[PDB]
């Protein structure tokens, strides 16, 4: 029952790369981020449709192409946090109230494809960078907790990274079409971030020593035959999709291994579904799925969006919608749902924005 | 592949 509302376009006709409903509020009116150009911007959805601008941050360096927004908790205030990321390879912390720079986190040798908070912990950034590594961070601490990357890591950039429900595990994938399993409830990986956290620099003489991770703990190439370029868990399943025109459902090793079982030398897949679209062949085009996981969102490069329903016994019968708008023509980057699921937005490669609401 | 149509 998605009806499109309103549409806008922002001034810099540039790609919006990312769109980010905040879900770390208190309900309050919705706000959602827009990240392309070198700005990233907020807006508040009202009544009757109308999407009311709020503040920009544009970054000082006209060269920077953000690419990346990720919304997450001011542990010291309980108000809302928002990370940003792209080209330059710096993370910034902005306080999305008054769109403040509060901090910036360099150490990333080239772009940053995607940034994501921990589930359970809002403190825990992880970026993946197109230097073929990813980095969690402690934005509490202003510590580099970790570097997950080497010789057996990823080869090529990072596009997608994804942490499971718990927190206790991360599932990357990139340009080496490969997906690759991370855990990081190893005794050392919570004592690092214990550590973190008992970490001030005013109060001792040592930097922050990571640690570094060379080896995933399970890695696939057998899913899709290109960029893998957006990575999600369903519960112990991947959905994960490259620019071949299909979202895979999947799960390391036979079908009746437990997650938790598997181990790095593991050869299987077990291929559970796979949803089928149209004219999504470029790459960097990311879906997104509503607070429940109850749906799955994906635009296309000539503006169609599918939404399917996942609350379905099997993955493989998961229900497909779709919504079109004889105005909406340019590719779709990405969507985001509302925390209450009545709002889907949608961004596209000529700036504009694209509101639907149940 | 290519990142734009």
């Amino acid at each position: 029952s998605f009806k499109c509302v309103n549409s806008l376009k922002e001034d810099h006709n540039q790609p919006l790369f990312g769109v980010q409903f905040n879900w770390h509020s208190k309900e309050d009116p919705l706000v959602f981020a827009t990240v392309g150009s070198n700005r990233v911007t907020l807006y508040e959805c009202h009544s009757q449709g109308e999407i009311r601008l709020l503040q920009s941050y544009v970054d000082a360096d006209a060269d920077e192409n953000f690419y990346t927004c990720a919304w997450t908790y001011d542990s010291n205030t309980s108000h809302p946090l928002l990370a940003v990321a792209g080209s330059r390879g710096i993370i910034r912390i902005i306080n999305p109230i008054t769109m403040q720079c509060i901090k910036h986190y360099v150490g990333h040798g080239n772009a940053i494809n995607e940034l994501k908070f921990h589930p359970r912990d809002p403190n825990l950034l992880l970026s993946v960078s197109k230097d073929h590594a990813l980095r969690l961070w402690n934005i509490q601490t202003d510590t580099l907790v970790a570097i997950f990357g080497g010789v057996e890591g990823h080869r090529d950039e990072v596009l997608s990274a994804d942490y499971d429900l718990l927190g206790e595990k991360i599932m990357s994938c990139g340009m080496d079409h490969s997906l690759k399993l991370w855990r990081i409830n190893s005794k050392r990986m919570m004592n690092a971030i214990k550590e973190s956290y008992d970490y001030n620099p005013n109060k001792t003489n040592r930097p922050f020593i990571s640690q570094k991770i060379h080896f995933p703990d399970f890695s696939t190439r057998d899913i899709h035959r290109n960029y893998v370029d957006c990575v999600r868990w369903l519960g112990d399943l991947i959905l994960s999709k490259s620019c071949e025109n299909a979202i895979v459902c999947w799960k390391p090793g036979k079908m009746e291994d437990d997650i938790d079982k598997i181990k790095p030398s593991e050869s299987n897949v077990t291929i559970l579904g796979r949803f089928d679209y149209s004219q999504c062949d470029i790459w960097y085009m990311r879906f997104s799925m509503d607070f429940w996981q109850k749906m799955l969102a994906l635009g296309n490069q000539v503006g169609k969006l599918y939404v399917w329903d996942l609350e379905v016994e099997d993955p493989h019968k998961a229900k497909c919608t779709t919504l079109t708008h004889h105005k909406c023509g340019a590719a779709i980057r990405q969507t985001s749902f509302s925390r209450d699921s009545s709002i889907l937005i949608a961004v596209c490669d000529d700036a504009s924005i694209w509101r639907w609401d149940r | 592949l290519k990142k734009f149509p």
